């Protein structure tokens, strides 16, 4: 916890930013439920609403996760 | 480490049917999933990468899909040359663990074996031993029975047999059985016969020869 | 063409060391990784480990930390798998494969042919190769069956081709059987036209590398 938290800061790993992005998703949910009066019906309409606003957020988080795991393993990258 | 749980262990289907094999990852692996095809006695070959991407040169009949932690490989129209073991693989982080594999076999119509027999060679007889070979060619289903009879006496304890992998073209099996005797024992008897039972045969087929006859 | 060519099958005694080579060609060797896979009897594939062909970093699965070592000969575009203190359970077929990472996904896209290792106190024995001559007893519907009996060898594998690989249709090379002696036998057969037995030559090429056996046996109809 001591040494590697220094590496985060030293290397400018946007670690706190990722965490805060989660918290913003948590917040978006909380604010949305209180405003709506209740949402289970329709759940899919809210799923459509979000994807429309953030069409590639989930996709790109998966992309970067895979790339971070690959980097951490030291895998050799090629283009095409 | 990530566990890959593959299902089913084996399955069979008729040519032209669609097949689905599935793989469960012990945790989310975010699409980092490969499928491989391993034909009997051959090296595994990459089939799918990134869960849904068809490896170059592989058949478009293969496709991959994903639902959460569940990954599926689909064959849209089974061909005989699809007989193989199929493996999923965690490709997110090392170790790149393989699933246990799924054996795929083809179903087809009943086919009776063609039966052939081979006396021992003169070269082998020279060396002091006699192996007699009974060949059951291209039959289906795999279950077949061979009995050896020497001068119409049922043999026991002196033969070995093995069956091939399913044929990648006609979906049949073949079987080879060898009766091995000492040269001395071989020369004590006249008629060597192998008797074959199989679903495609309404009664046993016997192939035989008389020792020393051309 | 991209190729990975591995060294041949080997018989080793427990405690000994084996080095398995993986000679690559047809691409920039130091741009892709190499990883190794252990094929156990049956269905099992076990990922063993990986080496970075640029830096030389290696990573092994837990099961293969101790006695397994991946190395390089960059000038020869070759990677090696060295297994030390060979133990009984090391008997398997080992595969090398190129590891490609395209910025998104990581996979073994090209594979070696595999190397079959047998760990045994038993010594090698080369096969005797006998003809299975075509005759009236191996004919049906205008076709004739013929073959070779490859008898009494150790260890696996034996390879069999027909006519130096030019004859493959209708060939069945059967799984070997284990004899009481602990020696193996196998047969390889082929069905051919009856009509051309008089014009065609059929030769089974038998290779048992552990005993340096290389036999080419011509299989002819019996004459009398």
């Amino acid at each position: 916890n001591e040494a590697w938290n220094g590496f985060v800061a030293a290397a400018e790993l946007p670690r706190n930013e990722a965490d805060e992005l989660r918290k913003a998703l948590d917040n978006l949910a909380r604010q949305m439920i209180m405003k709506d009066k209740n949402w289970h019906d329709k759940g899919q309409q809210y799923r459509n609403w979000f994807l429309k606003e953030f069409p590639r957020l989930k996709s790109e988080l998966e992309d970067n996760i895979r790339r971070l795991r690959a980097l951490a393993d030291g895998v050799q990258k090629v283009h095409k | 480490d990530i566990q890959m749980t593959q299902s089913p262990d084996s399955l069979s289907a008729s040519v032209g049917e669609t097949v689905t094999i599935t793989c469960g990852a012990s945790e989310n692996i975010y699409g980092a999933l490969n499928w491989y095809q391993r034909k009997q006695g051959k090296s595994p070959q990459l089939l799918i990468y990134g869960a849904t991407n068809l490896a170059d040169g592989m058949s478009s009949r293969f496709s991959g899909s994903r639902s959460g932690r569940q990954y599926s490989l689909k064959i849209s129209s089974l061909h005989p040359d699809d007989v193989a073991t199929y493996y999923c693989q965690n490709a997110l982080s090392m170790p790149y663990t393989f699933g246990g594999g799924t054996n795929l076999e083809t179903k087809r119509t009943v086919a009776a074996p063609s039966v052939f027999i081979f006396p021992p060679s003169d070269e082998q007889l020279k060396s002091g031993t006699a192996s007699v070979v009974c060949l059951l060619n291209n039959f289906y289903p795999r279950e077949a029975k061979v009995q050896w009879k020497v001068d119409n006496a049922l043999q026991s304890g002196n033969s070995q047999e093995s069956v091939t992998e399913q044929d990648s073209k006609d979906s049949t099996y073949s079987l080879s059985s060898t009766l091995t005797l000492s040269k001395a024992d071989y020369e004590k008897h006249k008629v060597y016969a192998c008797e074959v039972t199989h679903q495609g045969l309404s009664s046993p087929v016997t192939k035989s020869f008389n020792r020393g006859e051309c | 063409q991209i190729q990975l060519v591995q060294s041949g099958p080997d018989l080793k005694k427990p405690g000994e060391t084996v080095k398995i080579s993986c000679r690559t060609s047809g691409y920039a060797f130091t741009n892709y990784g190499v990883n190794w896979v252990k094929q156990a009897p049956g269905k099992g594939l076990k990922w063993m480990g990986w080496i970075n062909t640029n830096t030389g970093q290696t990573t092994y699965a837990e099961e293969f930390r101790g006695r397994f070592a991946i190395s390089l000969e960059t000038s020869a575009s070759t990677a090696f798998l060295t297994i030390s203190n060979l133990k009984n359970e090391d008997s398997a077929t080992y595969f090398c494969a190129r590891l490609i990472y395209d910025g998104d996904y990581i996979s073994s896209d090209f594979w070696g042919q595999g190397t079959t290792l047998t760990v045994s106190s038993a010594s090698t024995k080369g096969p005797s190769v006998f003809p299975l001559a075509p005759s009236s007893k191996s004919t049906s519907g205008g076709t004739a069956a013929l073959g070779c009996l490859v008898k009494d060898y150790f260890p696996e594998p034996v390879t069999v081709s027909w006519n130096s690989g030019a004859l493959t249709s209708g060939v069945h090379t059967f799984p070997a059987v284990l004899q009481s002696s602990g020696l193996y036998s196998l047969s390889s057969v082929v069905t051919v036209p009856s009509s051309s037995l008089g014009t065609q030559t059929y030769i089974c090429n038998v290779n048992h590398k552990p005993s340096n056996t290389k036999v080419d046996k011509k299989v002819e109809p019996k004459s009398c």
